[PDB]
């Protein structure tokens, strides 16, 4: 489950941070990354529980 | 161990544990046919404790 | 402007000689965060003896700083002579979000005179002087460090009891040994204690006058002064810049013993500081009367998180830089200065990947020459170019038109030029600037209702531009025009239903509408057959007057494929190294525009051929068929987990690298998991790594003891027995 | 021409301190450092005094 979630975009423009960085202007770049981070943190929380 | 325990272990399908070492079987210095999720933990930051 | 005081009298200046080789000293001062060295107190708040975590600008714990020492100048016999100084005037630094300093740190001790170091004079505190600004450059003699426009000036003046500060424009002087003169060497300032600093009248303008000797004040916009009293005890001070202007901090004003710095003052200036330098100074004192001065230190600020140990009197007494060590990380994880003993995981090594290689192209230059001629289409007549297999330089294409609007969505405007793709697609049309409110990917205008729509599954950009007068092969429409209606009447002649345009497709009404709209408000209709389901097709349009130079619009989109990614920017590969083999570290790569990072292996092949890229069930690349005829497998990369063994009873530690093997480990490493590992090195600088059945370790020593309860088991039969107990 | 409300000893009466505001009870007590930092706070940024 943790492995599959590494590919799980949350509606973020890409599942990869480096890919988001090379594709976006920084004002949008971190919006996409924040969205991606929140879902990744959420899978960790569920996992621990 | 025992004949029973070894029969059990052969019937069990679990992937081999690391720690001595199998790091080079994640790497190019080992078989190209490895498909272990055990080596994939290096990407995820996942750690298997001994 | 500001009342600067009197104009300097001499055009001439005292000669300045560079004596920098005399000034090397080995007195470095690392930050002791457990003494709260260099800590800036938080603004507007105080705390009880509870401890907290905080983030803000601080010096890095391991930084020993930059050190400078002020000295007496040339004097001989019974009189003052030349200004023998250090080469500090040439030391331009990039501003680094402020800095903090130690002043007087070597006080109540001894050192040397340096310029005449055999004297071995005792050392005393001297206040530093500084200059800051947005630009630097050469003096007319090619000398380093000239500042431009207005600059900050901070200097003690005469005795250390007076401090002055300015925001002014420097004025060069043409006299002998002065900045506009061609006999200039280097800027310096001086104090002459034989007549300066009388005990009945300290000379408050002494250093100002020697400053003015080389640079006349002109156009000064700010001035401030402050009152100070002497104290040989070490002082902390610092400067930062914010959107509220520059601010000054000192420990002297509030915390003489703890050393915490408080914001002593603020400045109105909003000019960004891009450069920083220390102003050289010298004492004019007589050769038998010389006095050595205490060393000065400076440390750059960084945005770091720290544990802070507040005292009940609110002074921070101890602190921990979270980033300094994995041990420090452990303390920050538990928000405390004493973590319970145990074995704990810490972050993994990054594995030092190799600089990039590529497999991009072969291909031909993208033929963008259709854009060079003819009349571009009315918006419902679009012409499209699609590129595959080719190399390009779009900035050369862009040079041919003047662009009055370049915007993009889902891609930076720079990245659409630099990314490699399966295709490059361009749509173009005539378009007056008068209509520009209706051209956006989100527009509700009739242009988007019936003439064009853009999908959001592909990144896109838009260009509005005009044609230069030297592009004579470009021609223009009699009027700009568009369709403002496209609907079908119901066969019963009352109800009617609109036909909105499909993304990236022509509207159906183009089949009845004329190639241009002949008159504003023209409309046409077509009866439809029973095979067509009946009704009447109806369409109409509008026009805009032609202009002296043609106005144009473009839509640009891209498509990412997998093995079809042959459109790329022209290669920069010339004058580089052979690719792609290294084998080697897990090198960064791009293959046909597919970015990634990883290590390859020259193994066999798996099917199926000509798909290039190979993938797993988790959408991760598995490998690639090289065009050298060998399949290469991709193993992406590996990392090394780290854990620590901490015995708080003795306050000692050791570490474990797990399955990495000691064949990949050495007494120092650079991959890296932490900026330093020196806390292990305190004992382990003298020992090789030791392999164990759980993993390679540092500092555990094979004693082969047998103990029934380790209190720090490593699993299996392994034991991390402590060194003999406290 | 006023009631002189600069302090109370006190009451949950709403307060404003140089633009900081809330409601609460005040009572003269020992001093804690750092003096002249005005607002003493806990780890959750609740004003202490």
């Amino acid at each position: 489950k943790l492995a599959s979630e590494l590919s799980n975009t949350f509606g973020a423009i890409s599942a990869s941070i480096g890919d988001i960085i090379q594709r976006l202007d920084p004002p949008e770049q971190d919006a996409q990354i924040d969205r991606l981070i929140n879902g990744r943190l959420t899978t960790l929380n569920a996992f621990v529980a | 161990r025992s004949a029973i325990e070894d029969l059990l272990f052969d019937k069990v399908t679990i992937a081999d544990p690391g720690y001595m070492q199998g790091y080079d079987d994640c790497m190019q210095q080992g078989p190209a046919s490895a498909r272990d999720l055990i080596c994939a933990q290096y990407v995820a930051g996942y750690k298997v404790l001994p | 402007y500001v009342d600067v005081g009197p104009d300097s009298v001499k055009s001439a200046c005292i000669e300045v000689d560079i004596q920098q080789t005399f000034f090397d000293k080995t007195w470095p001062r690392p930050i002791d965060v457990s003494k709260a060295d260099g800590i800036i107190y938080p603004q507007g708040r105080t705390y009880s003896n509870i401890t907290i975590t905080y983030q803000g600008l601080f010096p890095y714990q391991g930084d020993h700083g930059d050190m400078y020492v002020y000295s007496a100048g040339h004097a001989t016999g019974t009189t003052p002579q030349k200004l023998f100084v250090a080469n500090y005037s040439q030391d331009v630094k990039q501003f680094a979000n402020g800095f903090v300093v130690r002043i007087g740190a070597a006080a109540n001790s001894t050192g040397t005179v340096i310029i005449s170091p055999s004297t071995s004079a005792t050392i005393r505190k001297i206040y530093p002087a500084f200059m800051l600004g947005s630009s630097v450059g050469n003096f007319s003699d090619g000398k380093m460090g000239r500042f431009f426009n207005h600059t900050l000036v901070l200097l003690p003046d005469g005795c250390g009891t007076l401090l002055r500060a300015f925001y002014c424009i420097l004025e060069p002087r043409s006299g002998n040994h002065c900045p506009a003169g061609n006999s200039y060497t280097s800027f310096a300032t001086y104090h002459t204690p034989a007549t300066d600093c009388s005990d009945g009248n300290y000379n408050r303008n002494a250093s100002l006058n020697s400053f003015k000797e080389y640079f006349n004040l002109r156009n000064c916009t700010f001035m401030y002064t402050y009152n100070i009293t002497e104290d040989e005890i070490l002082e902390w001070f610092g400067i930062t810049q914010t959107a509220q202007g520059v601010h000054l901090f000192s420990s002297r004003y509030v915390d003489l013993y703890g050393g915490n710095m408080f914001q002593f003052a603020t400045l109105p200036v909003y000019d960004t500081i891009k450069y920083y330098s220390i102003i050289p100074h010298s004492i004019r004192s007589i050769q038998s009367d010389r006095k050595a001065w205490a060393a000065f230190y400076v440390y750059k600020l960084q945005p770091l998180t720290f544990l802070l140990d507040f005292s009940v009197d609110g002074y921070i007494r101890r602190a921990i830089d979270c980033g300094f060590n994995d041990l420090s990380q452990l303390h920050c994880s538990y928000e405390s200065f004493d973590v319970e003993s145990g074995v704990y995981s810490v972050s993994s090594f990054e594995a030092k990947p190799s600089g990039s290689v590529v497999e991009q192209a072969e291909g031909v230059e993208c033929d963008f020459s259709p854009l060079l001629s003819g009349t571009p289409p009315q918006v419902y007549n679009f012409k499209r170019l699609v590129f595959t297999n080719c190399n390009y330089n779009l900035t050369k294409l862009l040079s041919l038109f003047s662009v009055n609007d370049f915007t993009c969505s889902q891609i930076s405007p720079a990245a659409i030029a630099s990314n490699c793709y399966s295709s490059l697609i361009l749509d173009y049309f005539s378009y007056p600037l008068s209509m520009k409110s209706d051209l956006s990917v989100s527009s509700a205008g009739p242009i988007s209702q019936f003439n064009y729509k853009q999908s959001f599954s592909n990144p896109t950009c838009l260009i509005l531009a005009t044609v230069p007068h030297n592009l004579t092969t470009i021609t223009k429409p009699l009027k700009y025009s568009y369709i403002n209606k496209c609907s079908r009447f119901l066969s019963d002649d009352r109800t009617e239903v609109p036909q909105l345009v499909n993304a990236n497709q022509y509207s159906p009404c183009v089949s009845i509408v004329p190639s241009t709209v002949w008159e504003d408000g023209d409309y046409y209709r077509k009866q439809l057959s029973p095979l067509e389901g009946g009704g009447w097709l109806v369409a109409s349009g509008s026009t805009v007057a032609m202009t002296e130079q043609l106005q144009m619009g473009f839509g640009i989109t891209v498509q990412y494929g997998t093995d079809t990614n042959s459109v790329c920017p022209k290669l920069e590969f010339a004058n580089d190294t052979k690719i792609a083999s290294q084998l080697g570290n897990c090198v960064e790569y791009s293959l046909y525009g597919v970015s990634g990072r990883g290590v390859f292996q020259n193994c066999t092949a798996v099917g199926v051929r000509q798909q290039r890229f190979v993938y797993d069930a988790y959408q991760n690349l598995v490998g690639y068929y090289s065009d050298d005829g060998n399949y290469y497998c991709l193993r992406a990369c590996v990392s090394v987990p780290v854990s620590v063994i901490y015995d708080k009873e003795t306050k000692t530690h050791a570490t474990l690298f797990g399955s990495v093997a000691c064949e990949h480990i050495s007494s120092t490493m650079s991959q890296y998991s932490r900026s330093t590992r020196s806390m292990l090195k305190r004992r382990d600088s003298t020992y090789g790594p030791l392999q164990t059945p759980v993993g390679c370790v540092l500092g555990l020593v094979n004693s082969s003891l047998f103990v029934e309860d380790c209190k720090l088991p490593l699993g299996q039969s392994l034991c991390a027995l402590p060194d003999t107990p406290s």
